[PDB]
């Protein structure tokens, strides 16, 4: 119910909106069906280290 | 970077390096997208002409993933001045787009209110660069990174011989000999949140490097998120 506790369970951005928690994501991610997770739409989403060889 | 460690493979993929007429690094940048680099406005006055190199980890070794791009447009903040070092921010539009790959990927721009409440409130951020390894030292041929504690604004102001504006924040250590330094300016300060790195600062200035009772001063990116958005339009 609050962004101040585990980021409202959001992977990325959290806001308390119309008095309710809403999650969102950076460009290059799509908010998951569960309304919490951020799913990269491409192989090099922003903010991810390039740790595996493609 | 003074102290810290070499950045491991793939671990600093948003690092860019501004290279002068001579292929010598003088400032960093942060990759924001295929076309845009974030840097410090003050960097623009430190070389007449320059290009941007991405994907580099070792300036003395051709790994094969490096690429050099020319700058098409310089977007300097109109209120930057050398007198104050205030508004120390510039965006670069590249002539040709970056191809994201191993060691080459953008850092995320956060949303302002969340950045202020959740990122700037973290214990530490991460600074990186090819700059000097101690104040009077030579620049690093290997890319380095450093975890730097966020420092209280009141403490920041009291420590400083120069005005600390709301467009600036302090990070680093009081006496511990770790800091950014000459050559790192313009480069990334990023803050990790659940395995995703968000741009939170631009390496800006400091009274020396890693001096006792002085902190690293960084451009407060949360103050410029709308400005960045417009510059990238
Ligand atoms: O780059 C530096 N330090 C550094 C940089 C970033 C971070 Cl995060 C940590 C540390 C030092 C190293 N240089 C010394 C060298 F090269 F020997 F290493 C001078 C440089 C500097 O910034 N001088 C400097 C001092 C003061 C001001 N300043 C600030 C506000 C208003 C006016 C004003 O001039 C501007 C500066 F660039
Ligand atoms: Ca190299
Ligand atoms: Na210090």
């Amino acid at each position: 119910k609050l962004c101040s506790l585990d980021n409202g369970d959001c992977d990325q951005f959290c806001h308390e909106e119309q008095n309710s928690v809403v999650c969102s994501c950076a460009r290059g991610y799509t908010l998951a069906d569960n309304g919490k997770a951020c799913i990269p739409t491409g192989p090099y989403p922003c903010g991810k280290q390039t740790l595996e060889r493609r | 970077i003074v102290g810290g460690q070499e950045c491991k493979d793939g671990e600093c993929p948003w690092q860019a390096l501004l290279i002068n007429e001579e292929n010598e690094g003088f400032c960093g940048g942060t990759i924001l997208s295929e076309f845009y680099i974030l840097t410090a406005a003050h960097c623009l006055y430190q070389a007449k002409r320059f290009k941007v190199r991405v994907g580099d980890r070792n300036t003395e070794q051709e790994e094969g993933g490096e690429a050099v791009h020319e700058v098409e447009v310089v977007i300097k903040h109109n209120r930057f001045t050398k007198e104050t070092y205030d508004f120390d921010i510039a965006v670069l539009r590249l002539k040709t787009p970056i191809t994201f790959r191993m060691n080459v990927a953008p850092a995320c721009l956060p949303e302002r209110d969340w950045a202020e409440s959740t990122l700037m409130t973290q214990k530490t951020g991460i600074v990186s660069g090819f700059g000097r390894t101690h104040e009077k030292g030579r620049q690093s041929t290997r890319l380095k990174m450093l975890e730097v504690p966020y420092v209280d604004r009141n403490s920041c102001k009291l420590s400083s011989s120069f005005i600390i504006t709301q467009n600036m924040f302090c990070a680093g250590y009081d006496t511990k000999q770790e800091d950014a330094c000459q050559g790192d300016s313009g480069g990334p300060h990023v803050t990790r949140f659940k395995d995703t790195y968000f741009v939170t600062g631009i390496v800006s200035w400091g009274e020396g490097c890693a001096r006792k009772g002085k902190y690293g001063i960084y451009t407060k990116v949360t103050a410029f998120l709308k400005w960045i958005d417009r510059s990238m339009k």
